[PDB]
């Protein structure tokens, strides 16, 4: 339950296989795998270089499986701008 | 240090010493000296408690008196030719030995005029009817064949109209005075485990809660924090109208402006409040804006179909309305809670070094539980609307009514201009005569219909023995139109308040209360409403057809009925 | 060309971030990333610029939403169940 990126990239050394496999594999693995990284990569780049993200509500946030698992709260975010 | 004379009300005069550049205010609570109730709001303009009376020569060298402590002034009971407010003087070398000197100041009840009406005939047409929509009118009536004054067959209610019987009123003000309470308002606090807030307080918890709001709300300090904020409003509402003004081809700009307006009044509020720019103002109103407002119509609506009853009645009455009325307070709760969950947020992360708004420095100093002020905030968020908006409409109509009037306002206000271009604060000084108008519509239009106080023991007041526990009303409409104290009382003229300026004439100007439970956004109104006419009168020429009067409605506050068309006309 | 859609979305962001007295705005996001996937999506699919970014919804974005919540939703509804039944 710990959210700690740099795992993936010591995943990433000691060779293990198939630990991120949110898109699937083969070749009915997503079609879309690339655009929705793009999509979402560069949204948050830009908001990194700018704003600084806080919030209160840092209880774990319920989720509901609805065909596909979402979120049943929404929290509320700060962003604070950056400037020097 | 110097020595000052203070002669009491019992006639025996205590001499104590002050340090060069104390305050007398300083100089008595220092010195617990025996003045009772002296400096009730511990100096923020709020109060007119530490009125003093001065010797001729030393009164005669003491700096010029701003409008803010004349308004205040005109609150005082006793109040003379020599009289200034001890929270607002410095002592200074001159001073040594001074002798200031405080101020001093029949049938029985039942003799009184009475009210042919009947409490329950009257219940049931508002059952009805849903609202009493005329009641001012009724009540004018009364005081024109009853004289001015009268009690209500109930409990003991009398109404009032005249300056003599305010002044006497705030003699009377206990520390800790008792308006009456609100249950429909109420009974929503306590069903959802609400704090009340100032208004609808009394007691000690009203007190505390007072004394920690005045700073920040109130005082001529906190103005000055948040009347650049305002300014920037009223100049985007300006610079907004001239744009689409400009558009058309000549140069004007008709319309219904009510709506504008209430914008206008909810992003000055709500910046001067939360520092936030909800950019309502040159742009579409939002889904949010317009359930706000209509919860509080819905709110105020719902409330006088509830008020006259007690809670055992329209209980099973009228339990419709108890829906309709929570609902509309469940919006409105929404709305405010909303605004400080985000700003206890920010906060939270991180104090900041400069000016945000007014109840962040309540949240910073954390004198209060959050639980009181998110009551406050809420009073504040939904106070700040109508009663300030309805004002500012019809100044607007009676200057459009007026073109003499108007022309002077805005000589005065291209005078001032570029003072006040410069720095904001300098509209509390350089612009007293539309000052003045304020006080002109208030007086025929007042928002605020009535005054309330549950005296704290037997007074009197037009010679009929007033017992203690029983409510008076200041019936405001009546008292502006008495034509014996306004002359030609019907005449919008703004000039009048400063000929009566002069002289020693006593609570005149009254819609925001007195003492200590006078209104905590009188000084935030009056900003939203002085800069938007301001800037609008340097830029634009205000005119209208529809001369006749305006018909006002009754929905726990006094608000027009009619909406006029006002023509908005560049001048270049 | 997402990068043009995630740059106007920041800038967006800063301008209502920056008239406000903290240099902050807190709200919930949700709505303003649904419509950046919109616009992102619908560019890089169709090559068209809706204007949704930094502008407000429209009738037919948040109908599109809406519809998809309940396909969604209906489809548990009906996914156990074979049509025999569901029928
Ligand atoms: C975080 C974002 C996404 C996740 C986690 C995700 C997940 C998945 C998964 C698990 C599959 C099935 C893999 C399999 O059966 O082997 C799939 C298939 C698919 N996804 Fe996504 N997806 C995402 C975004 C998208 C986007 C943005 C699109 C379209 C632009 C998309 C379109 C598709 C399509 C068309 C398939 C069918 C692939 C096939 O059957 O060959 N998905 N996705
Ligand atoms: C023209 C505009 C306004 C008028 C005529 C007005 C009138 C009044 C009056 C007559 C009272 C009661 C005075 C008394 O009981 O002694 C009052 C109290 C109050 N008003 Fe207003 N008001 C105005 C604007 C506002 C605004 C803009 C706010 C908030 C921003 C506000 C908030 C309050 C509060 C909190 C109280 C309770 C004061 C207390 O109980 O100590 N009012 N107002
Ligand atoms: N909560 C609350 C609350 C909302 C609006 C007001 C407004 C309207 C009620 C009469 C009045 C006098 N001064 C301000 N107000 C007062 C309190
Ligand atoms: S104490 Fe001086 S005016 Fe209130």
């Amino acid at each position: 339950e710990r959210y700690n990126p740099q795992r993936w990239l010591d995943i990433r050394g000691s060779g293990r296989n198939f630990h991120h496999v949110p898109f699937g594999f083969g070749m009915r693995q997503c079609l879309g795998r690339r655009l929705a990284e793009a999509e979402m990569l560069l949204l948050l780049h830009h908001v990194l270089k700018h704003f600084l993200v806080e919030t209160l509500t840092q209880e774990d946030i319920k989720m509901v499986y609805s065909f596909i698992l979402r979120p049943g709260t929404s929290p509320l975010l700060t962003f604070r701008a950056i400037n020097h | 240090k110097i020595t000052v004379h203070f002669i009491n009300r019992d006639g025996e005069t205590l001499t104590t010493k002050g340090k060069v550049g104390d305050s007398l205010l300083d100089v008595v609570v220092e010195n617990n000296l025996d003045i009772d109730g002296f400096g009730a709001c511990e100096g923020t303009l709020a109060c007119s408690t530490c009125h003093l009376i001065f010797e001729d020569h030393i009164y005669e060298k003491l700096d010029a008196i701003t409008d803010e402590e004349n308004d205040m002034l005109d609150l005082a009971y006793g109040l003379t030719d020599r009289s200034r407010l001890g929270c607002q003087i410095c002592l200074t070398k001159s001073m040594d030995n001074m002798t200031v000197r405080v101020p001093e100041t029949v049938l029985p009840f039942e003799a009184m005029p009475q009210h042919p009406g009947n409490r329950w005939l009257r219940l049931l047409q508002i059952w009805r009817e849903q609202g009493y929509e005329h009641l001012h009118l009724e009540m004018h009536q009364t005081f024109q064949e009853l004289g001015p004054i009268f009690r209500y067959n109930l409990p003991r209610m009398v109404c009032v109209m005249l300056p003599e019987d305010v002044e006497k009123l705030q003699q009377v003000d206990s520390l800790h005075p008792c308006r009456m309470i609100l249950e429909p308002w109420v009974a929503y606090r306590q069903h959802r485990g609400h704090k009340c807030g100032v208004f609808l307080l009394n007691g000690p918890e009203w007190r505390f809660n007072r004394l920690r709001l005045n700073p920040d709300v109130l005082s001529p300090k906190a103005v000055q924090r948040f009347l650049p904020m305002v300014d920037a409003v009223a100049r985007d509402f300006s610079q907004a109208l001239k744009k689409k003004v400009l558009q058309n081809a000549r140069g004007s700009l008709t319309l219904d402006v009510q709506p504008s307006i209430f914008h206008y009044t909810i992003e000055a509020s709500n910046l001067a409040l939360f520092g936030e720019r909800l950019g309502l103002v040159g742009h579409s109103p939002s889904s949010a804006s317009l359930n706000f407002l209509h919860a509080l119509e819905v709110m105020f609506k719902s409330t006088v179909q509830l008020m006259f009853m007690p809670r055992s009645l329209s209980r099973w009455i009228s339990p419709k309305v108890w829906k309709e009325h929570f609902e509309a307070w469940d919006c409105i709760f929404q709305y405010g809670d909303n605004c400080i969950q985000k700003i206890y947020q920010e906060l939270a992360f991180n104090r900041p070094q400069h000016y945000t708004g007014i109840v962040a420095e309540l949240l910073l100093k954390a004198e209060l539980s959050l639980e009181a002020i998110k009551a406050n905030s809420m009073e504040l968020t939904a106070g700040s609307v109508d009663t300030t908006a309805f004002p500012l409409l019809m100044t607007l109509f009676e200057l459009a009514r007026n073109p003499d009037v108007q022309q002077i306002l805005r000589q005065e206000s291209l005078a001032a201009a570029a003072s006040i271009s410069e720095h904001p604060q300098k509209a509390t000084t350089e612009l007293p005569l539309l000052r003045a108008a304020l006080k002109e519509t208030l007086r025929l239009y007042p928002v605020g219909l009535f005054l309330e106080r549950v005296v704290s023991s037997d007074l009197v007041l037009q010679n009929y023995h007033i017992p203690a526990g029983t409510l008076v009303q200041v019936f405001l409409y009546s008292l502006g139109r008495n034509a014996a104290l306004f002359p030609r009382p019907e005449r919008y003229n703004p000039q009048r308040w400063l000929d009566i300026r002069g002289s020693g004439r006593n609570f005149h100007h009254v819609p925001f209360g007195f003492g200590m439970r006078q209104c905590l956004g009188r000084r935030l109104a009056e900003a939203e409403m002085l800069l938007l006419l301001h800037h609008v009168l340097k830029h634009f020429l205000v005119e209208t057809l529809t001369q006749e009067d305006i018909k006002m409605v009754y929905s726990f506050i006094l608000r027009p009925g009619t909406s006029p068309l006002l023509t908005f006309r560049a001048i270049n």
